RNA sequence: AAAAUUAGCUC
């Protein structure tokens, strides 16, 4: 009877922000990004991409609670590289990579069909 | 279910006739083939 | 001259022959064994195997003098034997004087016990718990369920058949009216929400109709002549003439006063328009709180007294949600802790995501190896493509042979497989144990037990809250 | 002799030190491994 | 400090499933693409059933449930339609939904088999899977019974419900030889070689490899029949790209606001 | 009314049970035939006296 | 990657990555090194792991144990040993007990939360399970178990022979029947213990029953022995199965058959199934247990 | 009873199923079953202590 | 102008039954009859 | 007593030992009497309006 | 009571295979062969056709009218 | 609270957290005192009004 | 805004 509807997992609710930046205080250059209505799909790849970047000292996400549709990503860079630009660079390169993968997959298919 | 007369029902046995539990065929069969000892409920003895 | 139920008891030590013929003497049939050899020869087996074509039946065996009913009081003076061949060939001289020989040892079990596969591979307490819990399983309880108007009838959507059935349940009729589904169970601790006797179900499996059952609830109500001036009648209680009245919707039902079938209803809604003249008092019944069903059919007739007697039943589609109580056929009860979508459940080398995940720690304390044997043999049967056997005492079904068979399908001979972390996609270091296994669903839904209160109605004798949900 | 009482059985060993008498003689029983002191008679269990 | 240049190679293309390989990519990306295959792939499916007269032996909700699970070919329509939630009109407009009608009544003596072929769709291209092999059995009617209803379809994705789950089963597997030891076999000899195993029949598992990253992910996406497999892959890639793009835009707006 | 489906299902059931009976009999005769050796770890039986 | 991920599930992480236990050839953290950060404040306590051989403190290597036992915590940093119930369970001087006594109650609450939230997220990577592979022996342990059971049967037969011929003298304080029963029970218990010990020593570190038992989470060595080696005697009312019929347990067995299997001795094991007679006797034992449970709950 | 040795056809036509075991009364439209009670056998001498 | 049509039990024939009337089928004559489905907007979501 | 609830229980490791996962229906059904005060008059006003 | 529409675990359409499976069993094939003849590789989808019970027939015996 | 309250550690306070589905939840570590088993248990929940 | 009673099931 109290089962939540299926659309609450991805659809934003009025007033809820998609992404919130919150600077941390324990160590310099460390921010926690909070994402609403997402899951491991959109956090794990970003975590890996941040790991690729050498200037990123720490990177990791978590799910506060499975029934809650929310994730927190913690990023901590060198003092000369703010985590915001790290996040932007990670997403930008990840989008570029997926686009390249799509193009390669498409050409591979069109060649596979009678070729 | 009081296996006795109406006026002295309390003096007779209880539960002799039960409602057939039609919750699943196995339950129906079990019920139709069940026993019940007349010893008092929750007796201190443990032999029976 | 003597019917088959009579029993003759020979008391050797003291010369007393006591014969009993009165009723109630519980007894059972056994085969006779003259010297070291049975009377049940190939002739009898042949004639009987051709039964249902000519006329041959059990009575023929009883008359021929091959079987015989022994009652418990006579069973104490007969050197019984378990299986014909094994206990008679020639060995150290044990008794070499058998008089009867049991048909099949598994025939000791009862009705609810028999459906337990491999009962001898489980500790007795878990067999007993399963025996009790079987009677609480959902499924098709009777074919003509749509005509019955019983109270509290549950019916399951897709009651599959066990992938592993005992030879005994062929006659128990279980296979025509099963009470569970064969689900790909993975014994492991994926996340933690299945740690203390709990399970993780597949959200997608439920979406597809996994264990989706239905809940009916019938109602009985008839009018009667309360008194010379008091009288009941079905009629929509309007807002003007009826003094006693509830603060609920009434127009939902038609003029005749009976809610039409296929109409949305919720808690505290009028289902029958009964009014009793004093001008009229709304002495009508309402749907119980927290029911939220739909009206299946409405039956109207005349009782023995001849008054208008009507019955209404409401159905409710109960989707499996967390808190629902499940149980396998081995006493491994539990309650669905959390449900994950297929994207999140782990997976084998191919897209086989488990449907249930029990706690591994439930096995060692309870010693339910029978459950593991069931899972292994179920995987084998699924791959081969035919139902496997799990009769209690078979002497020809061990684990080594079952493993040997399974190894001929590209699977670990012990049933373990390599899964993948549903979230990150990294293999799991340990090799999870996943396979088909037959699971039931008890009627103990959560929504029927949840309850709350804030200054509710009070009793009349001592002004204290009421009792009961 | 018949009036006596049979001694409690166990696997006598000197691998366990009794804390009540300091002696090494004692007998163990597996079932949790219970320890009974040999001379001092210290009683303890190990999980 | 940038991304990688993954390569792709199809091994088996059919109209029923696709087996390909991705090399030079991270595990997270591979598994994420998998979860997008299963969960976030737009597809058409029945989602709103209005039953007018049902005299069959099954429940009223049973018909709607089953009809929810009948796949619908959406090769070129899913991309065009808009989610009903985001439509800017009332009632299921054809621009944002596809209507279905079913009306069967068993008159003759032999029992009917109401199959998916009775779902007369208004649109030509949005039909159940029967174009080119029986049809999905819905319910069985007996002389005198009938089943009249109409239902609408709308675009969704598996995450909301299973009905929007195009893939039957994704076979994802990497590093067929246990070279990275991500799993430890108590008795390696007892396990059967993976389909993609290059290792000979003598050795059980490849020797350990310290400086070794997971590459060469093997996929076996299997379409249920609604979309073509390569179409599933393309849609999943496009959807993930779009989600990243939206997230990047939101983050940019958040930073600018601050 | 039962000419199709209702009758075909019964036919398949009867033929399948007959096939199962013959399958069981052939399995039994094969088990009797392959009586070379039986050395298995997971099985045991009582032997009194 | 894994260290940084686990840290996210830590409510009291200061925000500094600890120096990995192994810099080259590749930064690798250790389990203990990570688990230290979970332990709050500066706690100090010493505990012994379940599988700690007694004859180790006396001999050399007292402070450097080959088996990684002798849990030693200093300044709230795990240094040696493997944590089990003896150190984290409910036991006097357990690690949590020390944490509560030293640090505040809230510190202990945070300690529990962090422990669970980190250990499960790591269990995701590790994975735990149980299956037939964890219940099978090595095909030699079966030979030892069979030999031991045969020896036990032979010994009980010899005892019965001596009793029949009047050679077993009454043990002090007991009648002839009492001493006969006591000797038989001791023989059977010794046989069961020997078989269980043999089964235990025959397991592999990767076996899951052993892992759960040593961790003490759920189970016991006797459960493993019953699952693999042999179930054992099925007593009722603290005695062997009685003679329900005239001088015999079941109609199958012959009169005056005090042998082990004729009185309840379940010679098989739960993996290899049970003979019908011993199955019935096991049922009787279970029924006794249930009755005792009910009367205890009532009283 | 009215279903004594009746074919499954008529049972199905009477809104009943051939699988119903039967052996249970119908009072006030409720299925009542008699549980078999047990007692000491009569006309037999017992010597208790 | 709704006379509350009913469906006979075994005849499966419609009948017109009004208030204060016996509950019987127009033909044969039986004491059981069910109602007819509502006319409301019975709309389910195939979820 | 009033203000009582009884429901099945399930594990939930992500909650702290001192927390408890009540549902939504029960939370809505029960109530806690709170005294109004200018420090929080706005919050109660909003709750009443809702 | 009726063949499902999709395999619970996998998701592959199996509803449209009950009549074919029955026909294949009837002509000559055996279950283990018929199943792979229909194209059911994963053992998860085979339980759909092996374990499924067909009660809809018994339900249709109770014809409402005629 | 859990219905059989054998000893003091059978009625402890908790901080409320509302979750979608309809089941009481509680960290597993706190299972031992109550003696709960998450196999269909029931545990009462009283609320003070002051 | 409703009684007396019995039975089954559950931790
Ligand atoms: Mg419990
Ligand atoms: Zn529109
Ligand atoms: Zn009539
Ligand atoms: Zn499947």
């Amino acid at each position: 009877m109290n089962a939540p509807p299926a659309f609450e997992s991805f659809l934003l609710f009025e007033g809820e922000k998609k992404i919130t930046i919150n600077k941390d205080t324990k160590v310099p250059n460390a921010c926690l990004f909070t994402i609403n209505k997402e899951d491991h799909t959109l956090g794990n790849i970003i975590k890996s991409q941040l790991l690729k970047d050498p200037q990123v000292l720490f990177a990791g996400y978590k799910v506060p609670h499975p029934l809650e549709h929310k994730i927190i990503i913690r990023v901590q860079t060198t003092p000369d590289y703010s985590p915001q630009e790290a996040f932007t660079n990670a997403i930008t390169d990840l989008i570029s990579e997926l686009s390249l993968l799509e193009e390669r997959f498409r050409v591979a298919i069109k060649d596979k069909q009678e070729g | 279910g009081n296996w006795g007369d109406q006026k002295k029902a309390h003096q007779a046995r209880a539960g002799v006739s039960q409602v057939l539990n039609r919750l699943t065929f196995a339950s129906t069969l079990s019920h139709l083939r069940r026993l019940n000892s007349p010893i008092g409920r929750d007796g201190k003895l443990a032999k029976p | 001259i003597i019917v088959s139920e009579v029993s003759m008891i020979r008391d050797i030590r003291e010369r007393e022959i006591r014969i009993y013929t009165d009723a109630g003497r519980i007894c059972r049939p056994l085969l006779i064994v003259e010297k070291q050899k049975l009377l049940l020869k190939k002739r009898h087996i042949d004639q009987l195997k051709e039964r249902e074509y000519n006329n041959y039946s059990w009575q023929d065996l009883v008359a021929s003098g091959v079987v015989e009913y022994i009652d418990t009081l006579e069973e104490e003076t007969v050197m019984l034997a378990m299986t014909p061949d094994d206990l008679q060939e020639k060995e150290v001289a044990y008794c070499s004087t058998y008089t009867h020989c049991e048909i099949h040892p598994s025939m000791i079990l009862g009705v609810c016990a028999s459906i337990i596969p491999f009962p001898d591979h489980n500790q007795s307490p878990r067999n007993t718990y399963q025996s009790a819990m079987g009677k609480q399983a959902m499924g098709v309880y009777i074919t003509n369920f749509h005509v019955r108007m019983d109270t509290l009838a549950h019916v399951l959507y897709y009651p599959q058949k066990p992938l592993v059935t005992t030879r005994s349940m062929e006659y128990l009729r279980f296979r025509e009216l099963p009470a569970g589904i064969n689900s790909i169970v993975a014994i492991a601790s994926y996340t933690g929400y299945n740690q203390e006797d709990s399970v993780i179900m597949n959200r997608s499996a439920v979406d597809r109709g996994f264990f989706r059952s239905v809940f009916y609830r019938s109602y009985k109500e008839q009018e009667s002549k309360k008194g010379f001036d008091q009288e009941e009648v079905f009629e929509k209680p309007t807002r003007e003439t009826c003094q006693g009245m509830r603060h609920a919707i009434y127009d939902k039902l038609d003029d005749d006063g009976l809610i039409a079938p296929g109409v949305r209803v919720s808690g505290d809604d009028v289902i029958i328009g009964k009014t009793v003249t004093l001008t009229k008092r709304d002495c009508s019944t309402f749907l119980r709180t927290s029911e939220t069903g739909i009206v299946d059919q409405v039956m109207v007739t005349l009782n023995q007294e001849g008054y208008k007697f009507c019955k209404i039943r409401v159905r409710s589609v109960r989707i499996p949600q967390i808190g629902d109580k499940f149980a396998s056929r081995h006493g491994q009860k539990g309650t669905c802790g959390i449900q994950y979508r297929q994207e999140d459940m782990p997976f084998t080398c191919e897209g086989i995501t488990p449907d249930i995940i029990i706690n591994p720690h439930a096995i060692p304390s309870r010693m339910t190896i029978g459950h593991l044997i069931e899972c292994l043999q179920g995987k084998v049967s699924a791959n081969k493509g035919e139902i496997g056997d799990a009769t209690p005492f078979n002497d020809a079904v061990n684990v080594q042979k079952i493993s040997n068979l399974l190894s001929d399908y590209g699977y670990h001979l012990r049933g373990n497989e390599v899964l993948y972390n549903g979230f990150t996609g990294r293999k799991i270091t340990s090799q999870i144990f996943i396979g088909p296994t037959y699971y039931q669903r008890l009627k103990h839904m959560v929504d029927d037990k949840i309850h709350s209160r804030a200054r509710g109605p009070i009793q009349i004798l001592n002004r204290q809250p009421m009792e009961g949900r | 002799r018949e009036h006596q009482m049979a001694k409690t059985g166990g696997t006598q060993t000197d691998l366990f030190t009794c804390g009540k008498c300091k002696k090494k003689n004692c007998t163990y029983t597996q079932v949790t491994t219970f320890v009974v002191c040999n001379e001092c008679g210290n009683r303890w269990k190990f999980c | 400090p940038y991304a990688n240049q993954p390569t792709v190679r199809i091994t088996e293309l059919t109209d029923e499933n696709v087996k390909f390989i991705i090399e030079n990519t991270d595990l997270a990306v591979a598994n994420s693409i998998r979860r997008v295959f299963i969960a976030e792939v737009p597809i058409i499916a029945i989602d709103w059933v209005q039953i007018d007269a049902n005299s069959s032996v099954l429940h009223d909700e049973f018909i709607a449930h089953r009809l929810g699970l009948i796949p619908l070919t959406s090769d070129d329509i899913v991309d065009k339609l808009q989610y009903s939630r985001d439509c800017t009109c009332e009632e299921f407009c054809p621009e944002c939904s596809v209507e279905f009608t079913l009306d069967v009544r068993c008159n003759e003596d032999q029992t009917r088999h109401v199959t998916s072929r009775d779902l007369i769709s208004n649109s030509p291209r949005v039909i159940p899977v029967t174009s080119r092999q029986d049809d999905i059995l819905i319910v069985k009617l007996r002389k005198g019974q009938e089943l009249r209803l109409r239902a609408y379809a709308k675009k969704g994705f598996g995450k909301e419900h299973a009905k929007w789950n195009p893939t039957a089963g994704v076979a994802f597997e990497y590093d067929p030889d246990n070279a990275l030891r991500h799993t430890v076999y108590p008795k390696p000899e007892e396990w059967p070689k993976s389909e993609y195993s290059e290792l000979d029949e003598d050795e059980s598992q490849a020797p350990y490899d310290p400086n070794g990253k997971p590459e060469r992910f093997y996929y076996n996406v299997e379409s249920c029949g609604s979309l073509r497999p390569e179409t599933i892959v393309l849609s999943a890639l496009s959807g993930l790209k779009k989600k990243l793009s939206d997230l990047q835009t939101q983050l940019s707006h958040e930073i600018q606001s601050d | 009314q039962r000419t199709k489906n209702i009758s075909a299902i019964s036919y398949i059931n009867q033929r399948n049970r007959e096939w199962n009976i013959v399958e069981s009999e052939k399995a039994l005769v094969a088990e009797s035939h392959n009586m070379k050796n039986q050395q298995m770890d997971p099985f045991t039986r009582r032997q009194c006296k | 990657g894994e260290v940084m991920n686990l840290l996210m599930f830590l409510s009291t992480w200061d925000g500094k990555v600890p120096q990995p236990a192994i810099l080259k050839p590749r930064p690798l953290w250790t389990g203990k090194q990570i688990f230290s950060l979970i332990i709050p404040g500066h706690i100090n306590c010493i505990r012994t792991h379940s599988t700690h051989p007694d004859d180790e403190d006396s001999g050399p290597y007292k402070h450097i144990s080959p088996g990684d036992t002798k849990v030693v915590v200093e300044n709230g940093e795990l240094i040696m040993g493997i944590l089990c119930k003896k150190s984290l369970g409910t036991s006097a001087g357990s690690l949590v007990h020390i944490s509560y006594l030293e640090m505040g109650h809230d510190i202990t609450r945070l300690f529990y939360s962090n422990i669970q939230t980190v250990i499960n997220n790591w269990l995701l990577i590790e994975g735990h399970t149980i299956g037939i592979g964890d219940s099978i022996a090595d095909s030699k342990t079966y030979q030892d178990i069979q030999n031991t059971i045969k020896k036990a049967k032979q010994d009980v037969i010899e005892v019965i022979e001596k009793a029949h011929n009047n050679e077993l003298e009454p043990t002090p304080g007991n009648t002839l029947r009492q001493t006969f029963e006591n000797q038989v029970n001791r023989i059977l218990n010794d046989a069961r213990d020997k078989t269980g010990s043999s089964a235990q020593k025959s397991l592999s570190e990767y076996n899951n029953f052993k892992s759960m038992v040593v961790s003490g989470a759920k189970g016991s060595k006797i459960n493993i022995s019953q699952v693999i080696a042999v179930v054992g005697q099925q007593n009722v009312e603290g005695k062997r199965i009685p003679f329900g019929f005239k001088h015999r347990t079941l109609p199958h067995f012959i009169k005056d058959d005090y042998g082990p299997e004729s009185r309840g001795f379940v010679e098989n094991s739960y993996l290899a199934g049970l003979t019908p007679t011993e199955f019935f006797f096991h049922a009787m034992g279970g029924r006794e247990g249930l009755i005792d449970t009910a009367v205890k709950t009532a009283e | 009873c009215l279903l004594n040795g009746l074919t499954d056809r008529d049972l199905c036509e009477l809104n009943e199923c051939p699988l119903d075991p039967g052996g249970y009364f119908i009072i006030n439209g409720s299925e009542k079953v008699l549980i078999a009670q047990e007692k000491m056998a009569t006309n037999t001498v017992y010597v208790f202590a | 102008q709704q006379p509350m049509i009913y469906i006979c039990g075994e005849c499966h024939t419609e009948n017109e039954i009004k208030s204060r009337d016996p509950i019987r089928c127009r033909e044969c004559g039986y004491r059981i009859m069910y109602k007819k489905r509502t006319k409301r907007l019975v709309v389910f979501d195939a979820r | 007593v009033d203000f009582s609830a009884r429901t099945v229980i399930t594990p939930d490791p992500n909650l702290s030992i001192d927390q408890v996962g009540v549902p939504r229906s029960i939370a809505a059904n029960m109530t806690f009497a709170e005294i109004v005060t200018p420090f929080n008059i706005d919050r109660l006003q909003e709750l009443v309006r809702r | 009571m009726i063949i499902p529409v999709r395999c619970f675990t996998c998701g592959k359409i199996v509803g449209n295979k009950w009549e074919a499976y029955l026909g294949l069993l009837q002509a000559e094939y055996t279950e283990g062969d018929a199943l792979d003849a229909l194209g059911l590789k994963r053992y998860c989808c085979r339980r759909m056709l092996l374990a499924h019970v067909d009660l809809i027939e018994k339900l249709l015996n109770y014809a409402p009218l005629e | 609270n859990r219905q059989p309250t054998l000893h003091k550690m059978s009625m402890m306070g908790h901080r409320v957290r509302i979750l979608p589905w309809s089941t009481f939840r509680l960290n597993l570590s706190v299972t031992t005192p109550y003696n709960a088993d998450f196999d269909g248990d029931e545990m009462n929940l009283h609320l003070p009004q002051s």
